[PDB]
């Protein structure tokens, strides 16, 4: 039971260990070492083989297997830190809540831990990309600090809205598509414009934030599993994408010398991955924004109760990471910002396309618009790269508009009003 | 390392000494041997000793180097011990795989696996590793390719697998670079497995017995008017036959349209096999198909063969006559004379230009160019060695007859259309049969040692059951192995199996006679690349006096599948060199002129420099 | 939903037709063939491409779209109306393909019709037609006269199962194509070709049945109590007018009004044509519903195909090969096959969703479980018989579908 807690909760001693451990990890000459570990996610690409002419980046992104792969990725780091003497499991940075201040652990450049009394840079703040010549600190340009601009009510946040919807789906696959996209937002928000950062598929693993974020994402995934148990579906069992689950995920499958870790190696099959307990680590709490698991299930049914309209996007697979903004325009020509989502990617990325639609709830906008499902309105989308350069439309398919009336309002008055 | 290898090399010399062979002497690679080896020859280096030593000939004498080895032994085996040991090895028959080594790029490692083609189910994955070899090479190295194949002994693995030699398996190889970059395997040719042939009284499983001789193939000249008459009629009827068995359809089998891969294939390729040992099998099958047609036609006799070898004053006339006035009936065109190309809707130049006058004066009666070439082929004991020589001679007829005309015998695609094609192949088939007969005299059976893997594969389109082949018989002997025993399966015979009127026994003794004579040959590596071409070669002296060495030709078309001879083609330089009185060792330039059928000049770059091999004289052997 | 039943005309199975009924049909079609409408009507489906009267042409029929059943539904009525003009007493009959047929229907099959009343010998107009623009005769080559199987039924039945219209359409369309390839076969000018298929008269009969099935689904939907004439999918497409029905080339006023596919749903009273019975395989609608549920009972595993049908029509065969031999069966090589109808003329279309095929029976037979690692091998062949590069096509996915009761996990613990 290694415990993963909120980064904020962490003790100075807890922090102490992580800082020292990561710093030592950075130094680690071994294949288990940090620089080597980073290469797992992206460049240098290891996937086809460690030494192969054409190499692809290890991203089982855009796939059902995606959470499992990343789940192993986190533990790989966690086990590494433990080798370093990490006292606890990698902490999670809950993006879901709005955050005026960015996490101090990662943010501060220098760390003056009181025990040593010495001052050193915060290994968590950044890393250097050795193989890439850029011997620069993994730069994050959180150009959009805007993340802290949550809603006034404060509970409802973009992340929350997005995440809650993901929670609603029973199907694992359906869940993952929504789940994964929500995941992408943090990558873009931190990385911003910077060439070597969270924003890029290649570079992102280098930044230490990556681990913290994935820890949170993994945490939410765990949350979903718990909800499923409540549903009665077995949490471990996945019905969907059985074929992918069986396949082992590299480089985890590639054991030594590249992967010293035995656990991940044995665990490489994603089927095994679901029971997180197998990697002995747990989270202090499994809850989403204060709602009990039971509460969550009850609430979701209520959400259905009202009519909702969504736009569906088929994600074909982009090139480099890009963010898309779409708006609904009336025949009159009025147009309102519908909403946005982003996709993480790089050249190295293996090809991927979603099996299903990615729903986004247009309803609020249309309601203000006082537009009906029947109404003829057009949706326009603009895709922008990290740079801010505009990307052409034309290849991009148009989204569908779906109307979700309240369907099976399963209820009786047992909830307190 | 090199000291050891050099030591081993010395050991080999020592063993040769045990052989009582001149360890120093190196008959092969004469061209290279004379070449001095730089930079040693360059003499930038201080040591003059090496400079003198630069010729490799000198290199053999280690003693000149004046360095000795304490002992020359291999793995604790005496040189006597080694020799005795090797003898035992030869005792057992073995199976080997031949590998061509391109040897290009950086150093690379290759692995070969013989897998069992069987795979009923579940994304099958079962196979074993045959063995591997390595190659060394830098990025800037002179391009080199092995002239000869490198054999490996499969037998151990095969037995280990439990697969008997008699088993259907395929093999594949993988190449890995030192850098680790994968190399394309597709470029590499499939290695062939060879099994040790057993050569004795009956090599195939069928019983050839004293043949009844229902269908006989006779030479055109022997054919009488009556015989020719039936043939003319049969061919005429045959060409008329629109059916698949019909002539037009039959023509397609050889070349365009290329049905071979499939009637529907992304890459259509000419079905006919050329540049392969399979080559005689396919053609032999081809002739039968036409022949089976003739019988349906009602032809009394099998397809006649135009013995090209015999000198010919002119065209036989049966083929030549444009119009045949039997006068029994009404005059018509001679079906033998020409055919039409329906698809191109062009007319074949059946009246092909015979630029070269085949009519050739003989040193003595029978001796002729074709005879010499053909005879040479016959000399070779090896089927594969024979095929190369045999095929090339075969090519000459096409080039000569077709000439410049694009649509004709000269073209691979077109050749099938000409009716001469049948006549020539019949003869060629005859020679093949003659060779087998000669082998029989040699007491060399039908069993073929070479191209075992090739023999197993069925030859299309004959194999195609569902696509167009009417003849069941051809379908039956799709496999080339079956092809060898023509008499039993095909049930066709030849009036005489003689070459030049030489009895089989006589020819065998005759071959021995040529052996006694000194002969230097020029070897040409022929990877026949494009459209057919004729090549004439002459040897230039320092004097810059040149004499024409001789000529050979290759047939090909764009459609033809890529092929390359494993072995070199040999031609006999000797007479010319003698006249020049140039020594083999002497430095003489060799110039080759490659002329396209079109007649456009072809760059010499196409052909690599030919090697010169000198064959010293042996004693006269056996005679009946 | 009342909307499905018609007052005005009846469409009956071809076998059902009385000699009198058939006689009207024989004559009407022959006359239509003589009249201008028949050739022109054929054009609507495919070549010549009418869609853009001027400019680059594209095949008019919507295929690979949810609009697809609506378009064809309108198409059948167009011909039906033409027949009535012809003096046809009854609506176009439907050749129930699902029902296994001992032999091909006599009506279509007969080369010549005696028509004893008026001594005359004429070809059966039902038998075939000619393609005027491309001078040729339509041909048919049923490679498989074999069709006697649940296969049609399974495919259709599966389609019936889906509540979602769009989910339904994808499955429905695929089964639809089977008749085309099966009848047309190799023949270049036939049912098998997108352009040519309209010419064959069988086309009408086949579509009539397909349309009837659509109607069947519709009535089932009401049984489910889902709205019969309501599609909450591909809303954008539904409103779109369906050419050429929109244009003046189409004399038929009803169809023009009907052009929006939304209106298409209620065939009854709109079209004014009904079916004698709405049943599948002699199963009552309530019977089908019960039947559907039973299928639901077992867990199922499916293979999904992303159809980016492009190029000429082609047939695809696939099976799941298992990594080992031994005791375990080798590649069954027969997961199932589906065909796609297409032509060069066709406008590009891609399915929004996957096309699901139920692998379950085969997998169980081989003894593999859902979990078992297996690969799927697919072969795509053109009608021509030319192999198509499979590399371009995305690999199919394997989906596992279960009912509400799902399994609990061994590792981990769901309940707190
Ligand atoms: O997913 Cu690959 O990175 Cu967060
Ligand atoms: O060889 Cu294929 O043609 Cu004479
Ligand atoms: O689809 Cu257009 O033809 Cu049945």
């Amino acid at each position: 039971v290694m415990i993963r807690k909120d980064i904020t909760q962490l003790d100075k001693r807890q922090q102490l260990s992580l800082v020292k451990a990561l710093e030592s990890m950075k130094a680690d000459h071994s294949s288990d070492g940090f620089q080597a570990i980073a290469s797992f996610h992206a460049l240098p690409p290891l996937c086809p083989s460690p030494a192969a002419s054409k190499r692809f980046a290890c991203c089982v992104h855009g796939m059902a297997t995606f959470p499992q792969w990343h789940r192993l990725y986190t533990v790989q780091f966690q086990d590494s830190l433990r080798k370093h003497g990490a006292v606890v499991g990698l902490p999670y940075w809950d993006w879901t809540l709005p955050r005026s201040e960015l996490p101090e652990l990662l943010t501060v450049s220098t760390i003056h831990d009181p025990e040593t009394g010495r001052d050193i840079p915060n290994p968590f703040i950044g890393s250097k990309i050795e193989f890439e010549g850029e011997n620069v600190h993994t730069k994050r340009d959180i150009n959009r600090d805007r993340l802290f601009q949550g809603s006034t009510k404060t509970h409802h946040n973009w992340f929350i809205e997005q995440a809650l919807l993901a929670l609603e789906q029973t199907n694992y696959c359906d869940f993952e598509v929504q789940f994964e996209i929500m995941h992408n937002g943090v990558h873009t928000w931190v990385g911003g414009k910077e060439p070597y950062g969270i924003g890029h598929l290649h570079y992102a693993s280098y930044d230490p934030l990556f681990y913290i974020h994935h820890s949170q994402t993994d945490r939410i995934w765990a949350i979903w599993q718990s909800l499923q148990r409540f549903r009665g579906l077995s949490g471990s069992e996945a019905n969907c994408a059985v074929n992918l689950m069986k396949t082992p995920l590299k480089p985890f499958s590639f054991g030594a010398p590249y992967n010293l870790n035995d656990h991940t190696h044995d665990f490489s099959k994603p089927e095994d991955t679901f029971d997180y307990q197998k990697f002995g680590y747990i989270y202090d709490t499994l809850e989403f924004a204060g709602w009990s698991i039971r509460g969550i299930d009850h609430i979701v049914r209520n959400r259905q109760e009202h009519s909702r309209v969504f736009a569906g996007f088929l994600l074909e697979g982009f090139g480099t990471s890009a963010t898309v903004d779409f708006q609904v325009c009336r025949t009159a020509g009025d147009c309102e910002d519908a909403g946005y989502f982003t996709v993480l990617g790089g050249e190295k990325e293996m090809p991927w396309a979603f099996d299903r639609l990615y729903k986004y709830d247009i309803t609020e906008t249309l309601d203000k618009m006082n537009l009906r499902h029947d109404e003829i309105f057009q949706i326009e989308v603009t895709i922008t790269s990290y740079d801010g350069t505009v990307l052409d439309s034309g290849l991009i398919p148009t989204p569908s508009i779906i109307y979700d009336p309240a369907h099976h309002d399963i209820s009786s008055h047992h909830l307190s009003l | 390392h090199h000291s050891n290898v050099d030591r081993i090399f010395a050991i080999w010399q020592r063993l040769q000494e045990l052989r009582n062979k001149d360890p120093k002497a190196m008959d092969c690679a004469q061209e290279l041997l004379h070449q001095k080896m730089e930079p040693f020859s360059w003499e930038d280096n201080d040591i003059p000793l090496t400079n003198e030593h630069s010729t490799p000939a000198d290199l053999f004498d280690y003693c000149e180097l004046h360095y000795d080895y304490d002992t020359l032994n291999l793995n604790g085996m005496t040189p006597e011990e080694l020799k005795t040991y090797l003898d035992e090895r030869s005792s057992r028959a073995r199976a080997f795989a031949s590998f061509r080594l391109k040897g290009f790029g950086g150093s690379a490692n290759v692995f070969v696996y013989v897998c069992i083609p069987d795979d009923n189910d579940r994304n099958d994955d079962h196979c074993e590793k045959a063995g591997d070899f390595f190659v060394l090479g830098g990025p800037s190295e002179m391009k080199w390719q092995f002239y000869r194949p490198y054999l490996f002994d499969l037998s151990d693995t095969v037995h280990k697998m439990g697969m008997k030699l008699d088993g259907h398996y395929t093999v594949k190889a993988e190449l890995f670079s030192v850098n680790g970059t994968a190399l394309p395997d597709d470029l590499l040719p499939h290695p062939v497995v060879v099994h040790h042939p057993e050569k004795g009284f009956t090599d195939p499983p069928v019983k050839h017995h004293q043949s009844a001789n229902l269908l006989v193939r006779k030479n055109i000249n022997d054919l009488t008017r009556e015989e020719v008459l039936n043939l003319r009629e049969a061919f005429h009827k045959f060409q008329e036959d629109r059916s698949v068995d019909g002539y037009q359809a039959t023509a397609e089998y050889h070349g365009l349209p290329a049905r071979c891969p499939r009637p529907d294939a992304k890459d259509r390729y000419a079905c006919c096999v050329h540049g392969m040992p399979i080559f005689p099998h396919w053609h032999r099958l081809f002739v039968t198909q036409v022949e089976d047609a003739l019988v349906g036609r009602g032809a009394t006799i099998g397809i006649p063969y135009w013995d090209w070898t015999e000198p010919m004053t002119h065209i036989p006339g049966l083929a030549g006559n444009k119009t045949y006035v039997d006068s029994h009936g009404a005059s018509h065109t001679n079906p033998f004379h020409s055919s039409v190309i329906a698809f191109e809707e062009n007319a074949p130049h059946t009246k092909r230009q015979i630029d070269q006058r085949l009519f050739k004066p003989a040193t003595f009666g029978h001796h002729t160019d074709l005879f010499n070439q053909i005879l040479y082929a016959f000399e070779q004991e090896d089927y594969c060695d024979f095929e190369v020589q045999f095929e090339i001679t075969h090519n000459t007829i096409h080039a000569w007859t077709g000439g410049s005309e694009h649509f004709s015998m000269s073209s691979l695609h077109y050749t099938a259309f000409d009716p001469l094609f049948y006549f020539h192949h019949s003869n060629v088939d005859r020679l093949w049969a003659v060779w087998q007969a000669l082998q029989m005299r040699r007491h060399k059976p039908y069993r073929a040692h070479c191209a075992i893997s090739l023999e197993h594969m069925h030859l299309k389109p004959f194999a195609f059951s569902s696509p167009l082949n009417n003849n069941e018989k051809t379908h039956a002997n799709a496999m080339p192995n079956k092809i060898y025993d023509y008499e039993n399966v095909l049930h066709y015979t030849y009036e005489d199996l003689t070459f030049g009127g030489i009895s089989l026994e006589n020819i065998e003794k005759m071959i021995h006679e040529n052996q006694q004579e000194d002969r230097i040959y020029a070897g040409f590596l022929l990877a026949g690349i494009r459209t057919s071409a004729n090549v004439d070669i002459f040897i230039k002296t320092t004097d810059s006096v040149q004499h024409k060495a001789g000529t050979f030709a290759v047939l090909g078309g764009s459609k033809e599948m890529k092929w390359g001879f494993d072995r070199v083609f040999k031609f006999d330089i000797t007479h010319v060199l003698k006249d020049l009185d140039l020594t083999a060792d002497g430095d003489f330039e060799v110039t080759v002129d490659i002329t396209e059928v079109d007649g456009t000049k072809l760059a010499s770059s196409l052909i690599p420099h030919a090697s010169v091999i000198r064959e010293h004289a042996r004693v006269k052997f056996d005679k009946v | 939903q009342a909307e499905v039943t018609s007052a005005n005309r009846i469409r009956k199975n071809i076998e059902n037709l009385s000699l009198g009924e058939l006689e009207s049909l024989r004559a009407a079609f022959l006359e239509i063939e003589n009249d201008g409408t028949y050739e022109s009507i054929a054009k609507f489906h495919g070549s010549p491409g009418l869609c853009q009267l001027n400019g680059n042409p594209i095949s008019c029929c919507v295929h690979g779209m949810p609009t697809f059943p609506h378009w064809h539904r309108l198409y059948v009525v167009v011909v039906e109306n033409a027949l009535l003009k012809k003096g046809s007493s009854v609506a176009v009959p439907y050749w129930d393909w699902t029902k296994r047929i001992e032999h091909l229907p006599h009506l279509i099959s007969d080369a010549t019709y005696y028509n004893s009343r008026q001594h005359h010998y004429e070809t059966n107009p039902f038998h075939h037609g000619k393609i005027t623009h491309e001078n040729e005769i339509t041909t048919r080559d049923p490679k498989d006269s074999l069709f006697h199987s649940d296969y049609f039924y399974e495919q259709v039945l599966y389609a019936l199962e889906q509540d979602n219209f769009c989910d339904f359409e994808i499955q429905l369309e695929i089964l639809h194509n089977a008749l085309h390839s099966l009848l047309g076969g190799k023949g270049k000018y036939s049912m098998s070709n997108l352009d040519y298929a309209a010419f064959d008269p069988v086309f009408f009969l086949h579509h009539a049945t397909t349309d009837r099935i659509w109607a069947i689904w519709q009535d089932l939907q009401r049984f489910r109590k889902r709205p019969y004439r309501e599609a909450n999918c591909a809303i954008q497409l539904m409103h779109t007018p369906l050419q050429p029905f929109d244009k003046s080339d189409n004399n038929d006023e009803a169809t023009k009004t009907h052009a929006t596919p939304h209106d298409g749903f209620e065939y009854q009273n709109s079209f004014g044509y009904a079916y004698d019975n709405l049943e599948l395989n002699h199963y009552s609608i309530p019977q089908l519903d019960h039947m559907l549920q039973e299928r639901k009972r077992h867990d199922r595993v499916f293979a999904g195909f992303l159809l980016h049908n492009i190029g000429t029509s082609a047939d695809g065969h696939v099976f799941v090969c298992l990594p080992t031999g031994e005791h375990t069966k080798d590649c069954s090589h027969e997961a199932g096959m589906f065909s796609i109808l297409g032509g060069q003329t066709e406008m590009s279309f891609v399915f929004d969703r996957l096309y699901k095929l139920d692998i379950t029976k085969a997998l169980k037979k081989n003894g593999v479980h859902l979990q078992g690692d297996f690969d799927l091998e697919i072969e795509i062949t053109a009608v021509n018989g030319s192999h198509l590069d499979s590399h371009v096509i995305h690999s199919p996915t394997i989906l596992f579908e279960a009912g509400t009761d799902s399994a609990h996990t061994d590792d981990g613990h769901t309940e707190p």
